[PDB]
């Protein structure tokens, strides 16, 4: 109920860590 | 919209709005989004100024606090950034591509429709303009902001040609850019 979300983002390709694996 | 933009070669200026221009624009963004009225004091605090950063093509990017959170080109219908979509996920209707479809997504590739229609995507019903989040198969956050080209009715039964445009995907220009400074 309570916004807005923090999403980490990687320090190297910026990304979602998540989506890491698609950035060399 | 971004593929190849950087603030070098596409920022032109950045002008500060006055409060007749931002209620204008706050309510274009409710008749566009409905449920983003309830946050809009958050996203867009009374105390703070509002920018429109100007670029190229006529793109226009609204920044507060220096964060980046709509952008339109013309005067067309604003989109959301990725970075505010992840702070609010509910602005936009989803759709999800199979996990495949990822690699060609972040290098700016439109959405095909096996994309859509294979096993592990999901496709919701959606009229044809509607702005929608790109979700994928096993992740968790949006990759990319879309435009339906074709109905998702359409995007079942054809299965074949753009079924979404990618308008704004992960590390792409516009999130490389991630203030205005
Ligand atoms: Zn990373």
């Amino acid at each position: 109920a309570d916004y807005p979300l923090r999403v980490l983002y990687c320090g190297v390709c910026s990304l979602p860590t998540e989506y890491c694996e698609y950035m060399p | 919209m971004f593929k190849k933009f950087d603030e070098k070669e596409n920022v032109s200026n950045c002008i500060q709005l006055k409060t007749s221009v931002i209620k204008g624009i706050k309510n274009q963004l409710i008749e566009q989004f409905p449920g983003i009225e309830p946050w809009l004091n958050q996203i867009m605090p009374k105390k703070d100024p509002v920018k429109i950063v100007r670029c190229h093509e006529h793109i226009e990017i609204l920044t507060v606090n220096g964060e980046l959170l709509f952008f339109r080109q013309r005067e067309g219908p604003f989109y959301p950034t990725l970075r505010l979509l992840h702070k609010y996920p509910f602005i936009l209707p989803h759709q999800q591509v199979d996990k495949g479809a990822i690699k060609f997504v972040l290098s700016g590739a439109n959405i095909m429709c096996p994309g859509l229609t294979s096993p592990g995507a999901k496709l919701y019903p959606a009229a044809v303009d509607t702005i929608v989040a790109i979700m994928a198969e096993g992740k968790q956050h949006a990759l990319c902001v879309g435009v339906m080209k074709m109905s998702a009715e359409d995007i079942e039964k054809v299965n074949k040609g753009i079924g979404i445009e990618n308008i704004h995907y992960l590390n792409d220009g516009l999130w490389h850019m991630k203030t205005y400074k």
